[PDB]
Parts: C-alpha cells; structure tokens; sequence
C-alpha cells in the first residue's frame, strides 16, 4: 500500500497561504455546460523531509504547465489524478528540502454543475427570468472539488480571494472586499473583487458567492457590521426585517457566554432560494434556505418564528466553537454539532426570553432521541478516529445521535456542573486553543482545571464520568425502592429479549447525578457511582412521595414502586402546579416507555394521562398526544378505536372552553407562543376528535374565506387545522384544489396540499391519487409527501397499498424516496393477514428502501405480538374511563 | 418624494434613493416666498416604500409646518427651502 | 321483527367511519352478534359500500382459509371482485387462486373463473370509453 493507496494526507506538509480566482459562467457553454475557471497557488512547509507532493483534488481538468499539471526546490518527475483517493500525487526528482517554504501552483477549470457539492450552481425563477447564481457548499469532502488543497480540517492556513464575475453581480466571501469592484481589464464585461487575507481557518469553511440579491444591514454596538442579503423582491416585503431584528441581541449574548468577543469583522447572512441542507456556518457568510431565514408576518405561523431564531442562534453559535477551535479529526465531529445544537436553546433564549424555550429541547432533542438509542443496533458517541477514512465514513456521522445526544450529554455535563463552572471552563478553552484544532479530552482537562480552580465536588475526575458517558452505547433506567431508599441502574433495551452485540468496556455501567425533589421541595444532590446504593435520601413514609431527575437535566429514565407511584398520582391529581412543568411531561413518556419495555402496566402508563383534564401546559398535552399516537395509529381500524375517541373528548373538552373564553371566540391569539401551540393542540385534538363545537366554528371560517377570496379570515397560525378540518366537512375540495393551482406561495401550497388530504370521500381522494402521476398538477419531487398524506388518513390505507401493489415496478423503475414511503405504508400492518401479503409483495418482486421493508417486516412482527398482548386490557381501561 | 436604494447590490436602508423635494412657487432667484395676503394655509404632500417614512421637524421654529394653520397670527411670515428659523425633514 | 333487523343489518354497512366498519366485520365474524345465516349477505353488504370495497377485499383475500372451512362463497366473490377495472385487480384476482386453489374453492370453485373472465372484458371497456364518457359527463353536467 502506497501513500495514494492510503485516504489519510501525510503530516510531512503544511501549508500557510492560499490564494484562488474563480470565474463562474454562468451563461452554459456550447455543449450545455456550465464552467469556471480557476487559478491557485499554495505556500506549504516541508515538515519532514520528502521527495513527493501529495494534495486533495477531485473533477478537475486541469492546465499542464510544463507538460504537467503544476509548477513547484528540485525537479518534478511526473504528475497523475489518482481518481480513487482523489490525490494529485506529483513526484519531484530530488527530494523536497525541509524546513522551507514552496509554491505549489496551478490554473485549472471546472464543472458549475447542481449537484450541491463544491462550487455548484443554483437556478430559481425571478419574475419570469430563470436567474442563476453561483454559490458554494463544502460540507467535508468537497472543499477541494473548487481548487486544489490539503483538505483537512487539521491543516488550517489563511486564504486571499479575488472573484471576477459578470459586471451586474456582487461577489461575496468570508471578508469584506477589499477595495470596491473594480472592471476588468480583459473585458469591461466582468468586475473583479478582491478580499482581505482570512484569519488562520480550515478548508471546509470557505464560501464563494456570486449573486443578484439585495441586502439590508445593522451596525451593531459590539462594531460588528451585520446584513441579511436576499432577493431583492423578497427583501423589500420586509421579510429580512425579522433576521436582521434578532440577530444583533444573538450575537451579544455570545459574546458574554464565552467572555470573547466576535473575533470576524462582519457577519453576513444569506437566505438561498434552494438549499439540501437548512443551514450550513460557513465563517462569516452563514447561508440558510429562504424557509429559514425570511419571515413574513402575514403569513408564516409562530412555528416559523421559533424556527428562525433557532436555527439562527445553532449556526451562530458555530462561529465561535467550531471555527474558531476547530476539531481535530471528524470523529469529535458530535463534539460540535451536539454542542451547538445545545447552546442554540440558550441562544433564542437571549433573543425572546418570554418563551421559556429551554423547556423544548427536552420534547425535540431528548426523547427524540432516547427512542432511537434504547436499540442494541445503536452505537456510542467517541468512535476510534481509525475508523473514519472514506468520505462515505465521514458523511455518516451526520445522524440523530451526534446532534442530539451530544446536546443531552453537554446539558448534564453544565447541569452537575454549576453552569458558571461550565461557564468559566468554556471560555479558558478558546482562550487557550484558539485557532488551534483539538481533541475532547483538550476540553475535560480544561473543565478539569476550572473544576478544582473552584474545587467544586465531584466523586471523581470529570474525565473519568464523561467517558463514562461517552464511549459507550445507550443509557441507564434508574429504578428506586422508596420502601428503603434502594437504588439501582440497568441498561434500558427497548425490547427487552433484543441480544446485546456489542460489548461494553463498563458492562454498561454509569455514574449518574440524581437531582430529586420531595413533596414539592427541592432535596440535596446525590450521586450514583455503582449498580446498586442506597440512601435514606430516597426513603419514605406516610405520605411522603419523591420524583427524580428534577428539570430532566440528566439523560435516563426513572422507575418507581407501584406505591410511589399511586402517591405521584395523588399529588398531581390533588395539584400539579407543585411538580415542575417539564417533569409532568417526564412523567407520562417515562410511563409510556416503560411499558412498552413490559417493566409496567400500560394501565399506568394510561393513569398517567388522567390529570391531563385539568392541564393547560404545552408540554405535557404534548407529551400524551406524542405517545397516544401509536395506539391511535395501531387501532384505528379496530373496535378499540371507538372508546378511545370519546376517551380523549372528555380529557380535552375543558381545554378547548378555556381558550374559547380565553381569545374571545378566537379573534386574537395568545400572546405567549407557548399557549399558542397549547392552542392549536386544543383546537386540533377537539376537532379531529369529533367536539360538535368545531364542525359549526371551523366550517364557519372556511366558509367566511370562501365569501373572501382575496381577504383571508383564517389567522396563519390556525390554517393548516382548520383547513384540513373543514376539508373533512366537493365545492370546498374543488375550491381548495383552484385555490392550489393558483396558489402562489409555497407554504400555503403545502398546507393545501395537506388538507386536501383530509378529504372523506373515496372518489375524491383516487383522483388526488390520479393527479400524483401528472407532473403539471404535483411538482414531481412532491408527489412522495401527497402519497403520504393519503396513507395516513383511514380511508386511504388500503387504497394506497393496491396502488403500489399495481405501480411498484414502474415507479420503482421510473420515478423519489421510496423508503419512508414504505414505511408510511405499512405502519398500520398488525395481524398476519397484511404480513402474508407484505412477504408476498417481496416474494412477488427495492431500491434504498429494500432494508426499510425488512424494517416494515420486524416491527409488524412486534405489532402482531403486541395487540394480542394488550386489546382486552386497554380495551377494558378506556370502556372504564368512557364515562 | 424619495426612493429606497434597489436593484440587487445595495441597501433596502442605508440611506434613501431619488430624493425631490419642493416649496411650491419659491424661486431661489426670488429669495423667500413671502405670505403677503392676510390668510394662508400650510399643505404637505409625500410622494414616496415598505418601512421607510418621513416626517417635518420643527427644527428650532416655535411653531411646525401645518400646525400654523391653527389660527395663529402674526404680523408677517415668510417660507423658503434656503436660510429666519429652520425645521428639517427627515426621513426614517 | 326479522325485516327491521334485516334492514338495518344492511344500513349500518351504509356508514362511512371505516373503524365502525371494520368493527361490524368482527362482530360478522362472531356468530351470537350477527348469526352464521347473513354474515356473508352483510360481508356483500358492505362491499357494496364503496368504502368497503378495500376492507372486504383484504379480509377476503387474507383470511378466506378460515371462511372456507365455515361461512356461500360464490356469491361473495362475485361481490368483492365486480368493481375491478385494472389489470392489477385482475393480477390480484389470479394470485389469489393461485395462493389458495390448493385448497379449492366449494361452490365458488366455478364462480372465481368466471369473475377472472369478467373482469378482463372490464378492462378492455373501461380503456375504451373512460375518455368519451367524461367527456359526455363534463359537457351536459353544466
Ligand atoms: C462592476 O462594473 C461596473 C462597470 O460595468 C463598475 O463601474 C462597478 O464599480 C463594478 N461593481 C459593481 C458592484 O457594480
Ligand atoms: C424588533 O423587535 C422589537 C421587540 O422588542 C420591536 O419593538 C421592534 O419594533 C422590532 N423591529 C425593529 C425594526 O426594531
Ligand atoms: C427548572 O426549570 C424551570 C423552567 O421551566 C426553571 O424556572 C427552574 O428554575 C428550574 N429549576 C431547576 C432546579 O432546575
């Protein structure tokens, strides 16, 4: 194996300046290519003394200068493109002396394909001209594709850009320009731009943007010059307005968190019209998708709001941690990402503290992962950095876990940490290791330091708990026996018979903080350092009852004796004002969970949700809908499904009369965003569930915007439930279905295209089902998401599963995502009849979702088993509870 | 009347665009448009879009453009977009 | 009085909530709620109900080793097969005899053949008039 045989650079170069020219154009050619040119040259050191060059290059046709494609300080020998490892590996004849510094350079040119991978093309309609604009996405693996470079994330040097683009566009890159734009001497044609040198950065965070859009700007008080830049038609409705509002407290709220102020001069931002991604940091030009930067007060609900300024503060927060200390090799690439995406919930916090948003990441992050890590087939966070090499080995790290756990296991860590600790430990970090790249263990020496500095308490070194936490797979229930204060932890296996593959270094053994409190009091701190400990702490008597994992600041479930259970329910019946907010939430998902583990009774998991009556908190109203789901979904073909219905009637009907008198008949929202989703969680749970009040209050709206074409009633927040419900109620479908052809803004189109979903009648919805095959009528990337929405309405289960019955070699064969299609479609399966016609299916016959099917095969399995184990018995509970 | 700056490559706010503004009938070759008749009345006309606005300050006058037209009284005044007292218009 | 029980045992197939639906198909099934001699008439009953079209035809087509043993089975099938119109109902017609013709039929050995003619002469028509006829729908509809 040689060194281009190997996907790792040699350590033996290092480079320490750059420079590139890019001419996009972006008119095609005469064989109906779009192409740049581009010229680079490197300064790199010799670090070892070598007689080879070797540097990432991919899909470039290059110049050859001197019969070879670079110019170099001895003779080269030969130069070749070793296309499997992408390296321009260029053998000099004498050997490279070390300790100086050598120009590599080149002039080369390359492809403006869409493929959204290096210097791609992007195409969108403006008025009636199909504009085109030049942008750059370099997540890993492609900074190289634009110009040739030691591609690493380790291999940090400074950059000059210089742009030349058609004389009506403005050019963009991580500094300001230098000097204004100047025409080009070559052709008057063209503008040229140049920009001033970048700090030390690695490769993956360049941009390289050529444009039409239009800009709105802030000077900040911090200095910081700060601009939203969009389509110019876009940005004069105003909707940057909303960006440019929050950005600015954003920023300052950073600059305190890690005692450092913004170390860039500018911070542009800029809203794309098409995006794979929703966001990518790149230093000092953070791009997002129209979707997630713009706003429009006239039409995007609050959602839309608590969406933008999320994912404002993530790819903010990236502009220090991560590009500023950057990560030594991708795998700590969750040492970033997971971070952010805890410090973005902080963020927003900053920029809207009247939201109380902190609380969601336990719903979005939290649980959303607990639920896909409680499986064997999970794996830990701190892989070996052997293990990831390929491209495809990098670009997998980018899932669930990495982001989200990460977050979890950071909030505990600033959480049994005091958080000005964590504080403290954070700033001596990238103060220290600033513009220099790190391993974790960098940051556990530091937090180590601040620790003792403060000598805060701990049962031992915090390197030794958070890799405890770290390089091991999946998280412990904690069970309690308050009969004696007896603890103990296992590890939390979803299905309980799954065979655990692969081994523990701890057998699965954690050191876990337990906040608790006790009738509503607040008790001392207490740490778990074995399987089993007990303390009087968690002892009880009479009626004393104790909950843990108070806020659900640590990452594991909890489990209590029967009788602490029926004490908690006491409690929260008598008042739950006294159990904080987040752990009534906590509370019913750990009991459905539980249950679904067979370590209780789903009876108590279904006693949990009594309280609810009397609720009015967003969390756990969501909470209960979230895990209900799956019993709806699974019996709502069933008798089963008849109790349940009225069941859920009586548990919402006061809610709704509340916000009815609350917003005086519905003419005003909520002014707090979190009674805002309580209340379209009201509306929609009521009205789908069949109160007589929303079939007259809703139908009346719709028929009130039918009188008003042009006038819409319907408050944004509330029309993707009323329209649906009042569809569920031919001339309000056919009205909805002109309405969508001439529909104009893409996010009503969506929410039209939802609702119309909604619809009872058959003939209707095997039209819908007809139209998803006419590329004029659906947008063919769209159709997918219209299959979808008519799978899960009842009436088109079986519908749906014939019609891909007939269709499936011909879509399967020409178009797409047929693996969560798949999944939507066989979710309800749950006796044997539907297994025997889905092995047939695959008798009878996947593309990326063959492995999906085998998915759709075992948990039908599990379904099978789990119905015939639980129907009398929930069954009999809701009957019960149907008074 | 003014403009915001537009067309992709500049600042929806930086500072307005096409600014025009007029004192109708004052002729600077004139000097001050005086107020001889024993009546007047003080009309403004905006002629500018989106957020952008604009507005008179009194400037350092004891009384505002329109409001004279309150029936205050004087012995002579006299108008004029050239140096009296000064009230200037800004745009936000 | 039998007529009353008889015309209601038919109106609640006319329903359009496919869990009542499916919850009359189990109380079908159980012989002391609906009686051995009309389950397979309320079955029809509700395949004439175009909603359950797709019901019956996957219970059918899923269980029918069960209903062969116990229920008239020619009839039935005529019922479930009649409103198909594509070659993939005519596909699923021949699959079905093929899964479970190892069994036989009874009296519906004969009918099965004579639903698989039938439903292929509906094909060819619906090829050829789906256009004119709509076309004849849409103008005098106005
Ligand atoms: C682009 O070229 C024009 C001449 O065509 C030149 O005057 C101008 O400064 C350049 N820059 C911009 C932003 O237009
Ligand atoms: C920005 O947000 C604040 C909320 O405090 C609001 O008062 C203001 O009108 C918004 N817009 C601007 C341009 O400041
Ligand atoms: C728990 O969270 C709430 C926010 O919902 C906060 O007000 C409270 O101070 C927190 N308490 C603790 C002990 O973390």
């Amino acid at each position: 194996s040689k060194a281009w045989n190997r996907y790792r650079l040699p350590n033996t170069l290092k480079p320490d300046s750059y420079r590139v020219t890019l001419r996009p154009y972006l008119t095609p050619n005469d064989r109906g290519l779009y192409v740049f040119k581009g010229s680079s040259t490197v300064r790199f050191t010799c670090k070892e003394a070598t007689d080879v060059i070797i540097i990432h290059s991919k899909k470039l046709n290059y110049t050859l200068s001197q019969g070879h494609r670079v110019v170099l300080p001895p003779d080269i020998d030969k130069t070749e493109l070793v296309e499997p490892t992408e390296y321009l590996v260029v053998h000099l004849k004498g050997s490279l002396v070390k300790d100086s510094q050598y120009e590599m350079d080149s002039e080369f040119e390359g492809e403006l394909a869409d493929d959204l991978a290096g210097f791609y093309r992007s195409e969108y309609m403006e008025g009636n001209v199909r504009k085109v604009v030049a942008t750059t996405q370099m997540q890993a693996a492609d900074a190289r594709k634009s110009f040739p470079c030691f591609d690493e994330p380790a291999m940090k040097a400074e950059f000059n850009i210089t742009l030349i683009h058609p004389k009506d566009l403005t050019a963009l890159s991580n500094m300001l320009p230098k000097g204004p734009s100047t025409p080009l001497p070559e052709d008057p044609n063209w503008n040229v731009t140049e920009f001033h040198t970048t700090p030390k950065m690695s490769t993956y965070l360049l941009a390289f943007i050529v444009s039409e859009f239009d800009y709105v700007e802030k000077q900040a008080s911090n200095g910081v010059l700060i601009r939203i830049w969009a389509r110019p038609s876009a940005i004069a409705a105003g909707h940057g307005d909303y960006a440019l509002n929050v950005t600015g407290p954003i920023l300052n709220f950073f600059a305190g968190h890690y005692d450092t102020p913004y170390p860039l001069p500018k911070s542009d931002q800029i809203g794309l019209p098409d995006f794979n991604a929703g966001a990518m940091e790149n230093w000092g030009l953070v791009t997002y998708r129209e979707n997630s930067l713009l706003f429009d007060p006239l039409s995007s609900s609050s959602s839309n709001k608590e969406r933008v300024v999320t994912v404002i503060a993530h790819e903010l927060a990236h502009q220090w941690f991560g590009n500023l200390v950057t990560i030594e090799w991708w795998n700590d690439l969750w040492l970033n990402e997971g971070f952010a995406s805890y410090v973005e919930y902080l963020g927003a916090d900053y920029a809207e503290p009247t939201w109380n948003l902190k609380d969601l990441m336990v719903l979005n992050d939290v649980y959303r992962v607990m639920a896909v890590d409680a499986l064997a087939s999970s794996h830990p966070l701190s892989t070996p950095a052997s293990e990831i090499n390929t491209p495809a080995q990098i670009s997998e790290l980018f899932d669930a876990i990495s982001y989200s756990k990460g977050a979890s296991v950071l909030r505990m860590l600033s959480s049994f940490l005091s958080e000005d600790v964590f504080k403290q430990g954070l700033a001596s970090y990238l103060h220290t290791f600033a513009y220099q790249n790190t391993i974790y263990l960098n940051l556990w020496d530091h937090l180590q330091e601040a620790v003792n500095n403060r000598s805060i308490q701990l049962p031992t070194t915090v390197r030794d708990i958070m890799n405890r936490w770290t390089l091991q797979m999946g998280f412990p229930v904690i069970t309690v026996d308050t009969s004696t204060g007896t603890l103990s932890q296992e590890h939390f296996l979803l299905d309980p018979d799954s065979n655990v593959t692969r081994p523990s270094e701890f057998n699965y053994v954690w050191i876990v903080p337990i906040t608790s409190i006790r009738d509503g009091r607040q008790q001392q701190d207490y740490w778990l350092i074995d399987v089993r400990a007990q303390n009087d702490l968690f002892s009880t008597s009479g009626n004393e009852w104790v909950l843990l994992n108070l806020n659900v600041t640590g990452y594991y479930r909890v489990n209590y004796d029967e009788e602490n259970w029926r004490k908690i329910q006491t409690q929260l019946q008598r008042d739950h004002s006294a159990i904080p907010v987040i752990n009534r939430a906590q509370i019913i998902n750990d009991a459905f969970n539980l249950a679904s583990a067979h370590k209780v009774p789903v009876t108590l998991a279904l006693n949990n949700t009594l309280f609810l009556i009397e609720e009015r908190q967003y969390m756990p109203w969501e909470a209960a809908l979230s895990s209900l789901s799956y019993f709806k979904l699974m019996f709502d073909r069933s008798e089963v499904y008849g109790p349940m219905k009225n069941y859920l009637k009586k548990q919402v009907t006061p809610l709704f009369i509340h916000f009815r008198n609350n917003t005086n008949n519905w003419r005003e929202i909520p002014e707090n965003l979190m009674d805002q989703y309580s209340e379209v969680n009201a509306i929609s749970t009521a009205c789908s569930n069949g109160v007589p009040e929303c079939e007259e209050m809703v139908s009346g709206l719709f028929k009130q915007w039918m009188e008003n074409p042009n006038n819409n009633p319907i408050h944004p927040n509330l029309r993707s439930t009323v329209y649906c419900n009042a569809i569920a109620q031919e001339e309000e479908w056919d009205f909805a279905w002109e309405q969508f052809r001439n529909a104009t803004l893409v996010n009503e189109a969506d929410k039209l295209r939802a609702a119309l979903a909604c619809s009872k009648e058959l003939w209707i919805l095997n039209r819908y089902l007809s139209y998803t095959l006419n590329p004029d009528l659906i947008r063919k990337q769209d159709a997918t998401s219209t299959i979808i929405s008519i799978t899960n309405n009842v009436i088109g289960q079986g519908l749906v599963w014939d019609f891909v019955q007939s269709n499936w070699k011909k879509l399967f064969n020409d178009y797409f995502s047929f693996s969560n299609l798949i999944q939507a479609v066989t979710r309800r399966f749950s006796t044997e009849y539907e297994l025997q016609q889905l092995e047939q299916f695959k008798k009878d016959n996947f593309g990326s979702g063959t492995r999906a099917l085998e998915q759709a095969l075992e948990k039908t399995k599990a379904n099978i088993k789990w119905v015939k184990e639980n129907k009398e018995v929930v069954l009999q509970w809701f009957t019960e509870n149907s008074k | 009347d003014f403009k915001p700056q537009s067309g992709g490559g500049k600042c929806f706010n930086c500072y307005p665009a096409g600014v025009n503004i007029t004192l109708a009938n004052f002729n600077e070759t004139k000097g001050p448009l005086c107020v001889d008749t024993s009546h007047f009345t003080t009309k403004y006309v905006a002629v500018y879009v989106g957020r952008w606005s604009a507005s008179i300050n009194t400037g350092n006058c004891p009384f505002s453009f329109g409001k004279v037209n309150n029936f205050v009284k004087f012995g002579s005044v006299c108008f004029s977009l050239k140096d009296g007292c000064a009230m200037p218009i800004v745009a936000n | 009085l039998v007529n009353e029980a008889d015309k209601l045992r038919a109106a609640l197939a006319c329903s359009k909530e496919l869990w009542i639906l499916n919850r009359y198909l189990s109380y079908t099934l159980n012989p002391d709620l609906i009686r051995k001699q009309d389950a397979t008439s309320t079955i029809i009953s509700i395949t004439n109900n175009v909603i359950g079209q797709g019901l019956v035809w996957d219970f059918v087509q899923s269980n029918w080793k069960k209903l062969f043993n116990d229920y008239s089975f020619s009839n039935l099938i005529q019922a479930v097969t009649r409103r198909f119109s594509t070659e993939y109902e005519l596909q699923q017609l021949e699959q079905f005899k093929k899964d479970n013709e190892e069994t036989g039929f009874g009296s519906g050995t004969r009918a099965l053949e004579q639903a698989l003619e039938k439903t292929k002469a509906n094909i060819k028509w619906v090829k050829e008039n789906k256009e004119v006829v709509l076309q004849w729908f849409t103008e005098n509809s106005k």
